[PDB]
């Protein structure tokens, strides 16, 4: 955990930094402070401020650099202003600054600090990056030892190992004032913030952009790059992830990993999941699993109102029960609470699972099935209503079809379905399917519309439904499909050797052969999903795969990867000196 | 498909020669051609990819060339160390396709070789099986005929030949003709030879024993 | 950095078998894998590959639906589960990693042995010294191949010469592993031959010389 953040405002709290991410703020600190924990810190990104403290010695002698982003009173980057106790003997005296290099931007202020030294000797102007800053160092100790033969009137203690080390020089209009000598071959490293030890990208004292251990770098080592085994990107085995602006393998202690970046916490289109020990965020490709409270016993609500409802939006599956009752639908102005929104039933479309059970005694006039309840495949029935139901539907007047379209199963409890003198086509349902093991007794199906009263209007499920019985009408309100299955719409047959959109088969149930397919006759167009099963490609033909533009400046391994087509529309690839791309195969098909 | 095709097949060379290896692609490949050693009994050695590109830590005498269709694979100064089958591989099409190989053999000095003969263990006459086993260690060139006597009697027909692959260190051959027999045909005889005529012998070098 | 091959034996034809191949030395779970068989004694065949996640996997035209590449990246371990197994498909199975660019590293191969035969161990018999001297150990008698002989537990490797096995008359291997000594070291050295047959778990150390 090297990069932790620095303080705005300015017992002890500490930080065993070693990147601050801000500003260093040492205020009102004893004369018996131990501040070890500082001894790590290398860089500062904001402003140094040491202001009111009795410790003797601020020991920092691993500064190398204050980028000075954020300055204190608009000016300076390292403000040492009075660091003395009025009566007391304790007072700062000495700053172990040995391997301060630069200031990026901000200027320098040291007064008032009644016994601090050596700084009229130092050469402020080696370190001040910045030509316009102001530098204040007046106002401080008196009568303190000359600096040490060795550090030639230039140190930042007494001590023969602590001196000042000048790194600044004339720099050449060709270097642009980043250069380790004053020779127009000695410029800087296009990565250095500030200056220089050689020319490399390592021997920076600052990155401009990212450390990816030692070097400055642009980018942090990218995550895919393409494969040419496999014709395709793939997961990086150099892969390094944004930490502050520090390059890791991996995310420190709960961090995970999102895009490229370590991050806090997952973003809404995301989802945690740890692959290979490291946590990171996938996308969810739509809608990400979200759990709600719910209704009936245990919970603060009693039935699904006005004012709860919102807070059940993008909710995949509910910790608890459902309860559609009259107060909730109609609205209780006892406790002044509205009524329900029967466009705002329809935040139940995302639902798929219930632990517990679902009461459904009111519903609106105008909506004759539960087809808001369509994405609902599982009930869990840990918790169960009145003498142990899981699923209940009663008294309701105007419900014609039950619209459980795509309902599979019901782990526990008991079927009531009684009262909805206009509900059809539950008569033929196969209740012992979907419920598990003995339906006996436990199976309420009464006073509804009558098998005679529905066949007389033409209430019947569609000829490509199964034996287990349909939930409404049409071939969608299946429960088996016959034959295969469209998008849960039983079809006859998949768009297998005719047909606008392509398909293939797997457990009777259609799926469309990938964009680039070439649409064959006579024969399958695909025999899976994959850009790779197709049996002709449409444009071009990258290895195993149908693509629809040829590898391109697409980033490898070892450089980018240029590609062009055959005559055959075949990517073949551009010859090694092309660095901008191809024509053709020869050199003298070089793009530029 | 792409087909790589490679030449020649077999390669022989003394310690010191530039050996050069040929590799043609069916089809354009540009540089995506990989280059591996194959020293007996062992998986490949990946010597060069790119084309031209060196893997780390294979010795500098190793270069590849081209780009497209021919290839080639340079060995500076042939070792005996150098002795195996190489082969091509192209990356640019799907499935990867390999060469043939091209089987690189030291051409070295004459050696005659170390003639043994081995009477059949007494655990394997136990066992009621006889079998005289003739060894002829380190020689060159790998061409030796080794006859059977059995009571001055030729016996062809009942002997099997066995030789091992160059020598990584001194380039030589060793042969193992063994001649089986069954208890009863073995005690039926007293006086067994091998009759060895190498290249290295001026007369050819009998060693026998007897029962 | 290296990868461990297993469970290529001898299986009958139309049979089934689960390579295996354990990686260890590098991150397995970053790199695109793939198998290449060798039939004695011919060229290298890619036979299939896999994805790093291991959501694409290809199979070479010869292996497919027969052959299914997988991969567990936590047991760290590659597979290769080969059915309804043909003649043509004995071979030695070497797993390999697919680097930036090449086959960078390789295991040691498996070999599978697709025959009706079944399994027989070597009978292994003393090669004695003299009239330098030589002396060896003759494998006779077994199948499938391969067997492994090693000298004085490894201790022996200088003028050692383990001879490639010629399949007999009967449906059965032999060879014999010399080593050639100088003449004075035999009333010097104790000399064991350490044969392995691995199908047949047959584990034999015979002393030659005392
Ligand atoms: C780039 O990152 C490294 C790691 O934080 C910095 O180097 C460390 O700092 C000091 C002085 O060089 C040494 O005591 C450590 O050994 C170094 N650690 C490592 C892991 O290298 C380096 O200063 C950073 N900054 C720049 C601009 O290069
Ligand atoms: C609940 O539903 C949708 C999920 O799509 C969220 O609404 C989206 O909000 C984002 C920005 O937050 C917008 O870019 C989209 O235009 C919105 N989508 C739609 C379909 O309107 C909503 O934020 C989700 N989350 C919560 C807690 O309400
Ligand atoms: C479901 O009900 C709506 C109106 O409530 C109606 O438009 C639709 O046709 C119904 N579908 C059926 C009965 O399958
Ligand atoms: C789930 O609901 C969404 C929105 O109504 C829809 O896109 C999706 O197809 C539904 N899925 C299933 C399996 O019902
Ligand atoms: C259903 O409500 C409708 C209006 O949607 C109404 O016309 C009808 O009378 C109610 N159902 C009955 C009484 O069966």
């Amino acid at each position: 955990q090297a990069v932790c953040p620095g303080t705005l405002n300015g017992y002890k709290l500490y930080e065993r930094c070693e990147v601050v991410m801000g500003n260093l703020e040492i205020v009102l600190t004893g004369h018996n402070a131990d501040l070890s924990f500082l001894q790590w810190i290398r860089e500062v990104t904001g402003y140094v401020l040491v202001a009111m403290n009795e410790f003797s010695t601020l020991p920092l002698p691993n500064l190398r650099v204050v980028r000075g982003t954020q300055v204190y009173d608009g000016k300076f980057a390292i403000f040492v202003m009075l660091n003395y106790n009025t009566n007391s003997s304790h007072a700062l005296r000495q700053l172990r600054l040995t391997q301060l290099t630069e200031i990026l931007s901000g200027g320098v202020y040291i007064e008032k600090n009644d016994k601090l030294c050596h700084m009229d000797t130092i050469d402020w102007r080696d370190i001040v990056r910045d030509r316009d800053a102001e530098i204040v160092v007046k106002d401080n100790g008196r009568s303190c030892p000359p600096c040490h033969e060795v550090c030639k009137g230039r140190c930042w203690g007494p001590g023969s190992e602590d001196c000042q080390t000048l790194t600044k020089t004339i720099c050449a209009p060709q270097c642009n004032g980043h250069c380790f000598g004053p020779n127009p071959n000695q410029c800087c490293h296009d990565e250095c913030a500030g200056g220089c030890s050689g020319p490399q990208d390592t021997d920076c004292f600052a990155c401009r952009h990212f450390n990816d251990s030692g070097a400055c770098v642009p980018r942090c080592p990218q995550p895919l790059v393409y494969n040419k085994l496999t014709f395709q990107l793939e997961p990086n085995p150099h892969t390094k992830y944004q930490y502050g602006g520090v390059c890791v393998a991996s995310c420190p202690h709960n961090f995970v990993v999102d895009q490229t970046s370590c991050v806090r916490a997952c973003p809404p289109d995301k989802m945690e999941v740890d692959k290979n020990g490291l946590k990171m965020c996938e996308p969810c490709g739509g809608l990400c699993p979200k759990a709600c409270e719910g209704t009936g016993s245990g919970s603060r609500f009693q039935t699904v109102d006005s004012s709860n409802i919102d807070g059940f939006v993008n909710c995949t599956k509910i910790l608890g029960n459902l309860d559609f009752l009259i107060t909730g639908l109609n609205g209780d102005p006892w406790h002044k609470i509205p009524a329900l929104d029967p466009e705002k039933l329809n935040v139940f479309r995302t639902v798929r699972e219930i632990t517990g059970y679902l009461n459904i005694q009111s519903w609106p006039p105008h909506m004759h099935n539960f087809s808001v309840f369509s994405n609902l495949t599982t009930i869990g029935g840990r918790s169960l209503y009145n003498r142990g139901f899981s699923l209940l539907i009663m008294k309701n007047l105007n419900v014609t079809s039950l619209g459980f379209r795509s309902l599979k199963e019901i782990s526990a409890g008991r079927i009531y379905i009684s009262a909805n003198r206009q509900l059809c086509y539950h008569h033929s349902l196969n209740w012992t399917k979907v419920l598990r093991g003995p339906t006996e007794e436990r199976l309420d199906i009464k006073h509804n519309r009558p098998r005679r009263d529905c066949v007389a209007e033409g209430k019947v499920c569609d000829p490509l439904c199964s034996s287990g019985g349909c939930w409404g009408p049409g071939p969608g309100q299946c429960l088996s499909c016959r034959n295969y299955s469209r998008g849960g719409v039983c079809v006859t047959h998949c768009n297998f050797l005719n047909g606008e959109p392509r398909e293939f088969a797997h457990e009777a149930e259609c799926f469309s052969c990938h964009p680039e397919c070439q649409p064959m006759e006579g024969t399958a167009t695909c025999n899976g999903s994959g850009s790779d099963t197709c049996a002709q490609c449409a444009h071009f033909r990258d290895g195993p795969h149908c693509v629809s533009s040829c590898p391109h400046g697409v980033l490898g391994a070892k450089g980018p990867i240029y590609k062009y087509p055959d005559v055959q529309n075949e990517c073949r690839p551009c010859h090694e000196n092309c660095t901008q791309g191809c024509k053709g195969p020869e050199l003298q098909d070089c793009l530029g | 498909d792409i087909q790589m095709t490679q030449s020649p097949s077999s390669l022989s060379a003394s310690v010191g020669d530039r050996v050069t290896i040929t590799c043609r692609a069916s089809q354009g490949i540009s540089n995506w051609l990989a280059w591996y050693q194959q020293k007996p009994g062992k998986a490949p050695k990946l010597l060069i990819y790119g084309a031209s590109s060196l893997q780390s830590g294979v010795p500098s005498r190793f270069s590849g060339s081209g780009s497209g269709t021919d290839f080639t694979l340079t060995i500076s100064s042939l070792q005996p160390e150098d002795f195996a089958v190489y082969y091509c591989q192209q990356y640019s099409s799907f499935p990867t396709t390999f060469g043939q190989g091209t089987k690189v053999e030291i051409k070295r000095t004459v050696a005659a070789p170390s003639v043994f003969i081995f009477p059949p263990s007494d655990e394997q006459l136990k066992s009621g099986t006889a079998s005289v086993v003739c060894l002829l260690n380190n020689f060159y060139p790998r061409e030796a005929k080794v006859q059977w006597k059995v009571d001055n009697a030729l016996q062809s027909g009942n002997s099997q030949e066995s030789v091992t692959e160059q020598d990584s260190k001194d380039s030589t051959y060793s042969l193992s003709s063994t001649l089986t027999l069954s208890k009863a045909d073995y005690e039926k005889h007293k006086v067994y030879a091998c009759e060895v005529t190498h290249q290295g012998l001026s007369s050819p070098v009998t060693k026998s024993f007897n029962r | 950095v290296q990868l461990v091959e297993s469970g290529g034996g001898l299986v009958q034809p139309g049979g089934s078998l689960r390579l295996s191949c354990a990686a260890s030395g590098f991150t397995f779970s970053s790199y695109a894998m793939s198998w290449v068989r060798q039939a004695p004694g011919k060229g290298l065949e890619w036979v299939s590959a896999i994805n790093s996640q291991g959501k694409s996997t290809y199979y070479a035209d010869s292996v497919k639906g027969r052959f299914t590449i997988s991969r567990d990246n936590s047991k760290n371990t590659l597979y290769l589960q080969m059915n309804s197994l043909r003649a043509e498909d004995t071979a030695v199975y070497y797993c390999a990693r697919w680097g930036d660019e090449g086959f960078d590293i390789w295991g040691q191969g498996t070999l599978v042995t697709v025959s009706s035969a079944s399994t027989k161990g070597p009978s292994v018999f003393p090669l004695a010294p003299s009239s330098t001297a030589a002396l060896g150990c003759l494998v006779k008698d077994y199948f499938p191949e391969p067997v492994t002989v090693s000298w004085n537990s490894g201790a022996l490797t200088s003028g050692v010469h383990t001879f490639p096995a010629v399949l007999q008359s009967s449906g059965l291997y032999s060879l014999s592993s010399v080593v050639t000594v100088p003449s004075s070291s035999l009333g010097t050295q104790t000399y064991i031959c350490n044969v392995n047959h691995k199908p047949s778990n047959t584990k034999v150390d015979k002393k030659v010389e005392p």
